[PDB]
């Protein structure tokens, strides 16, 4: 059905960067927008940014406005997410969910990522 | 910012009875939403639009609430329901998930 | 008539009187605490809000032939229209610039499709309409209608389905929550409605599945084939059609209050508890009691404080930069009769919603007031000042001249032939009452001392008692008045109405009144009262007229063609 | 320049004058015959007679469907609204909140049934409606609409019948025989039409067989289940619905004059066939002729009268309770514009229809010009009358100095170097003509008499002719002017325009004119004209914006509408 | 309080003055070069212009019946109205009063027939409506509508074919390029429209086969059965209906500017670079800049001059024939406002369009005010020239009485209690001032030279110790030079301070305060009044919320009220599956 691969875990040096994928499969995907989340060790949820891949419009959370920036392979249907910039409170696993491209009532994040792991130290 | 209190923090439940969680929006939303996420695993889909539940959950489950408070109530808790339940909106740019509850059993 | 002469007794030192003292001079402290500013004059905003959006939406049309012997009779025609899904729009429409040609809605709870000449579906292209002058665009795609006849003796039936999109100019009223659109349909949902940013806060009607919201919606322009700028666009799905137009803030878009007559030169006065706006230039004076008015408490009030703070900031740039300097925050006033007045005092280098009457007629009078009677009192206090001032400079006049000819002068004050005496600083008074009938007056001939040569008299003497004459008609009991008796004697008197000349000392003749040229000492002054007037009800346009303007008007064409029946066919009857 | 000199002949005894005598100050008897009282004007009632009723109406639609292989096609729906027949309403609704589901009605002159469902008839409840706001109710039975599809290939038919019940707001204007209701319906009946106060003379177009009048009528109110307080209604069966409204007498609702102002004040002038209505707190002045009015001329006037003695008495009570009594019954004029005016004398202890104009700023001009007119005649009034009397008290000062220096004061009023002499009690003047080039003069030196010490002359002496100067550039011929020669003898005598001072009687010096500084006897009096305007067409709102108010404009969207089909299909191809 | 005393010390001829001369009088020239004549006054033609036009149409109905066991339900009634053909009207109408039966048309580009009651096409007669007052006629064929049961349990299906002329009221607005029936039916074509006259360059929508155009036509009258005039008739063919009017040509019809007021008296000023029309009947004053006005700019503007000198030639005559002669061509002019003032003078024997105003109100106070700011100018002036001829006579009052009494004459003139002389022709003056604090004023009490019987005072002495004598308005004169013969009877009084010591006889007597001695004025009242203040309130014959309030429906609030019938009254959002 709906398959959302991820790029599995990663450990990284400070100061260095990432770029976590979402490969995406059992849908046409060009019309379902791709956001990304953050769930730290242990602490609640947080909202980063999306990306549509149809018309590569982008909205982001401005608290993760340097953080992170996105792109969308058009070819092999997967949405990169690229970290500059890290630090050590980026320690956390992430996610990737799919989200309808109108704001209707019917639009939630009905499809989930199985959540690549990032941590940062040396 | 639009902060999201779910206010039970852990709801304990003997398997059986009906339980509750709220989730208190400082200025309101039209829709709030619910994910569960049983622990080292993805969150999932579980209410959307405050009253519809998930094509794929239990009947015993219920949301409601609108303008700033939401409730969830189970009608029968079951033990196979020690999940996070988070709250959620996108009303506002950035959206926001709630602080999230967790279900605990009494055995 | 006859003749009035005045006989003087001796005067009785009883009455006394002196000349009143200077009076004081009253001061008309005429004058305004002004404050001269800039102002910027706002009313009620009653156009409806104007905005452009667009309608999707398909054309049903079911026609059921009758082949006859010889003929072709249509027994129906069944028309609707049905909306575009937004899954079409933006997949098909949007994307290429091709319409479907199946038609798929909802007719009477139940899921329905219908087929453009009952073929099998297509993507049809759209087409522009051959009536697009800018103003009106619109695209379908069939020019034709589908109808078969059959066999004769039998029916058949067509359907034809025919893709549609029109822009349109929608349109809504206060309070903002139903907005119609140029092909007379209603929609019941504020134009601001939305799910984002608390705009579910605005009514709406239709349940929650019909609205459809986007961002960064590049919406395709069908003429050049291309793609507009990114925006936020809505769709919402009517049970006839398909709305869809860009999302735009309220707080930007409405305002209650709009532009009326910016002012560069207010005055504004001071009365008792309100202000004066004199507006010179436009002739209009508005009153406003001496609060201010928090604009808060009308709805969406919102645009009036920052516009008006940029165009007076142009205008004390562009008139007034050198000339004069601010003196704090705009302010604003709640003039009477339903204006709003912001204004921005100057210095010299030395919920609910206001209704806006119809007619500024009453303030151009309110201007036109205060402009005349500023100007006659002013005028009148000049007077009443330089009166006072006159009068006290003539007294001067009056008792310098009373120890010459106490008598006369003083007749003169009190309306009444006295005879007055000084007797020191005072005037000491006695009537003088008339002399009645029955008393011979007999002028004499010789005004010489019988005996005495060089000696003679003054005024001439009389026979009544042998007295002599005075002046103006009073008559002297004695003979008093003497002279040296001095040659080229020509001398005139007035006697009753007839003057008498004398020359040397010896009657002459007389000579009448009118006779005696005159010299005018009055001063004329021909001042003309104002005419009455009758104002009448002067109207450019009746009633009437200003309804007779519309191409048609709807009750009248309701009123024709809603008795149709009744005209034209007899419903009465019944047939068993 | 030449300094002018004036020579004074020898006055022959030829001319004479005497100062004209007072002239008689006109009294300006400005003053106006008032009565006040208390005053109500009424203006035409333009507004349509609004009352509310009720229509009952089924509404059957007839659903035909083809169930074709994968989907199913609607080819026809025919929607008919059909009135409840009144035995009906009086039978089950009134009785049971309950309407039935057979449509019994007529149609195309046969009478014709038709079911909810096709099934059985059923008495289906009355469920009220989910927009059930204030102000619109309405009640109904079925949310539902039926339709079948049946086997594939073939026609199946489905029938909807849903009893609808409307609170209406009907709506009727003069002459009030129709009225339309807010369902766009317009009935052919007057809305005053019943059986009983000859109300059946009332206009109506339908036969009586649609008519039902029910006295003692109690229409049961759906929400609250019960039965309201008996009054006439009316039924009337239209051929789409039933109009069902409270029957109430013509004489009672409507009314051709409406109240514009009440007025606690006025003021009745009397002009020449007309009177004036001073309204003073209103700024606003109406004028009629000074005839009463009949208003049995009027249609349907019969409330002034009775509500303007509602009024007047209140006023009367409450302010002119002790200052004031009537002087008879009120009046009624018919003010110049289209008003109405009630008019109720006080005084101290001491058929065609009116048309009314949409402007009362004709009036308030006649106020505010009647305002100034009045005020500006009072006041040039005593200015007139006070001149009159100063110019009258001034002719004794005049006439009191003509002894001492006549010929400078005559010279002022002849406006003319004159010399005069007084001759008794008149005046002899006599031309000084001036004294040109060609003549040499010689100012002396010594004022002293040549040969004497203790006599020595008035004025210095002058050689032309050896005569002596005298006072405003006279040159007197002799040298007559003799005094005793009295010691410190400092004078100064006007030369040409030369002031020429002598010490002891010999000269010293000579200085310009404007050397010797100057008091003032002219007293100021700045007047000063008014200026010219330019009164600005200001108008707060253009007819465009007065148009521009509504949600939908008729004649606008008919223009799109009615080229429908010239757009979107191609109306001139045929086909064989 | 303390009476205040002068000393007028010894004067020195120092200072020197001289009467002012005579100033000169001022004139206004208030009077204005003005031209009367007659003047008509347009405003701008906002009505729609009405005609009157005839439709022609054959109402179709089709009816499906469905007789069940005990009833007879329709299943379908198809309304629909197809214009008659201009080849049925000119041939069987208006030549026989007949209609015919059978209703050929076009729908869906195809060929369509109809036959009422499914039988032969016959020419029934036209019959007059029962409703035909004056203005709404109507003539028709058949009062009845056909349908037909059939054995229960089929479908039957009847014809109604009814053919129907209207009178209508066609109405069009500006430019002219469409117009809507009185039927509610918008036609898009211009009501101009012909062949001649280059009236084919008109607008239209239609194409060319559905307009036909007959000169000389002559239409039948339905209820006299006899023909009319001849006329040019059009005939424009619908998809509907068929609408024939009186073809009118569009330079005679229309008009741009309609007749407000004629006027027969105006007066025409000369401001600057302005002309003023101040008509004094209406109270009503317009402005217009002083060049002449092309109404050539102006659209559809022929009937202003014509229908004027039809007109100004009427008023001309009917009063202004022996007194006033004219003065050239009328003169076209824009008032301000927005207002077309054509205007001819007399003499006295010896590409856009306009929009106006819709108040007059801002004219009328011009009238208003340069009604008032005449007068009182006019007013004003004689004030002035008046009081400027009065002082220049009170001069000769003024410098004639200076020998007599200098002092009190040259004091009121400089507000100073001065002394002054007369040095022949000047005035040399000398200040006087008051008297000080601590100084005894003993009144003496006798008026008699000390020693003389003959010769005796004149004012009386007084010791202050300086021994002077007493002047008048409290001077002090400082020496005792006033004599005069011993005249009997002598009663005098003498200002004191604030008294009047009495005299009688030289010797003292009594006093008295100076408010029991009566007073005469030489003061003249004049009691001039202000105006006071006025607040104008805004006064409304009737709101904008009633100038809406007088129609039968509003289009707006039953459409509101209409298109949630089916939101009302039926769920929309379930579905069945």
């Amino acid at each position: 059905e709906v398959q959302l691969q991820q790029s599995g875990p990663e450990l990284v040096k400070p100061g260095a960067s990432v770029k976590i994928s979402c490969k995406a499969s059992g849908y046409t995907f060009a019309d379902y927008t791709m956001h990304w989340v953050k769930q730290s060790h242990g602490k609640s949820l947080e909202w980063i940014g999306y990306i549509n891949p149809y018309s590569l419009f982008i909205d982001s959370n401005q608290k993760f406005k340097n953080k992170a920036t996105l792109t969308v392979d058009n070819s092999s249907y997967t949405a990169y997410m690229e970290l500059r910039s890290l630090t050590s409170e980026d320690s956390a696993v992430y996610y990737c969910a799919r989200f309808p491209p109108y704001y209707g009532f019917d639009s939630h994040f009905d499809y989930w990522g199985q959540g690549t792991a990032l941590t940062v130290s040396s | 910012q639009i902060v999201l209190s779910q206010s039970p923090a852990i709801l304990s439940a003997s398997p059986g009875e009906k339980v509750t969680m709220t989730c208190r929006a400082s200025s309101s939303v039209s829709y709030i939403y619910w994910y569960q996420q049983k622990p080292e695993s993805s969150p999932k889909p579980w209410i959307y639009a405050t009253s519809n539940l998930a094509s794929g959950v239990p009947g015993r489950f219920s949301g409601s609430g609108s303008g700033t408070s939401y409730s969830l109530t189970i009608s029968r808790v079951e033990a196979e329901d020690a999940a996070t339940y988070y709250c959620q909106q996108w009303s506002y740019n950035p959206y926001t998930f709630g602080g999230g509850t967790k279900l605990e059993i009494r055995r | 008539t006859k003749p009035t002469f005045y006989v003087c007794p001796p005067p009785t030192g009883s009455t006394i009187v002196r000349l009143e003292p200077t009076r004081t001079c009253p001061d008309y402290h005429l004058g305004k605490n002004f404050t001269e500013g800039i102002a910027v004059v706002y009313k009620e905003n009653i156009a409806a809000y104007k905005f452009k959006a667009t309608v999707y939406y398909k054309d049903v049309i079911v026609s059921t032939a009758w082949a006859g012997s010889s003929y072709t009779q249509i027994t129906n025609r069944y028309a609707d229209r049905v909306p575009i899904p937004v899954s079409e729009i933006t997949d098909t429409i949007d994307k290429f610039g091709k319409c479907s040609s199946k038609a798929t809605y909802v007719r009477n709870n139940h899921k329905v499709e219908a087929f453009n000449e009952d073929k099998n579906p297509q993507d049809m292209p759209l087409i522009a309409s051959k009536y697009n002058s800018v103003g009106s665009k619109a695209w379908h795609t069939t020019n034709d209608t589908y109808m078969v006849a059959g066999t004769p003796g039998t029916y058949r039936t067509g359907t034809s389905v025919n893709c549609i999109i029109e822009e349109v100019e929608a349109r809504s009223i206060f309070p903002y929550d139903s907005f119609g659109l140029s092909t007379g349909d209603i929609i019941y949902m504020s134009p601001f409605f939305g799910l984002r940013d608390g705009a579910y806060r605005e009514h709406s009607n239709y349940a929650m599945d019909r609205f459809h919201q986007f961002e960064g919606y590049r919406q395709r322009d069908l003429d050049t084939r291309a793609l507009l700028e990114p925006a936020a666009r809505n769709f919402l799905v009517t049970p006839h059609l398909t709305v869809g137009w860009n999302w735009k803030p309220k707080r930007t878009e409405v305002c209650s209050l709009v532009k009326w007559r910016e002012v560069e030169d207010v005055v504004r006065d001071e009365y008792a508890h309100n202000f004066r706006f004199t507006m010179k230039t436009l002739s209009t004076t508005f009153i406003s009691e001496t609060n201010e008015f928090n604009l808060n408490q009308i709805h969406l009030s919102q645009c009036v404080k920052e516009e008006a703070r940029a165009i007076i900031n142009r205008i004390y740039t562009t008139r007034y930069n050198s000339s004069h300097v601010r003196t704090g925050d705009i302010q604003t006033y709640l003039a009477r009769g339903g204006f709003v007045v912001v204004f921005q005092p100057l210095l010299s280098n030395s919920n609910r919603t206001i209704t806006t009457t119809s007619s500024v007629e009453f303030a151009m009078l309110q201007f036109t007031y205060d402009h005349i009677q500023e100007h006659v009192n002013e005028m009148l206090a000049r007077i009443s000042s330089s009166w006072c001032q006159l009068q006290n400079r003539e007294r001067a006049l009056w008792s310098g001249l009373f120890p010459i000819n106490p008598s006369a002068l003083a007749s003169t004050i009190l309306d009444q032939r006295v005879k007055a005496r000084i007797l020191g600083d005072v005037i000491s008074v006695s009537n003088c009452p008339e002399l009645g009938s029955d008393t011979r007056i007999i002028l004499q001939n010789s005004m010489r001392v019988s005996g005495s040569t060089t000696r003679c008299y003054s005024r001439p003497l009389i026979s009544i008692v042998e007295g002599q004459l005075g002046t103006d008609n009073e008559l002297i009991m004695s003979r008093d008045l003497l002279e040296p008796c001095v040659a080229n004697h020509k001398r005139y008197f007035l006697f009753g109405h007839h003057y008498v000349y004398y020359e040397d000392y010896r009657y002459v003749r007389e000579i009448a009144v009118h006779d005696v040229g005159m010299i005018s000492t009055y001063v004329d002054l021909n001042l003309t009262l104002l005419k009455d007037r009758e104002f009448m009800p002067l109207q450019v346009y009746t009633r009437d007229e200003l309804r007779d303007t519309g191409l048609l008007d709807y009750s009248e064409i309701q009123r024709r063609n809603q008795m149709h029946s009744l005209r034209f066919y007899d419903i009465d009857k019944v047939v068993q």
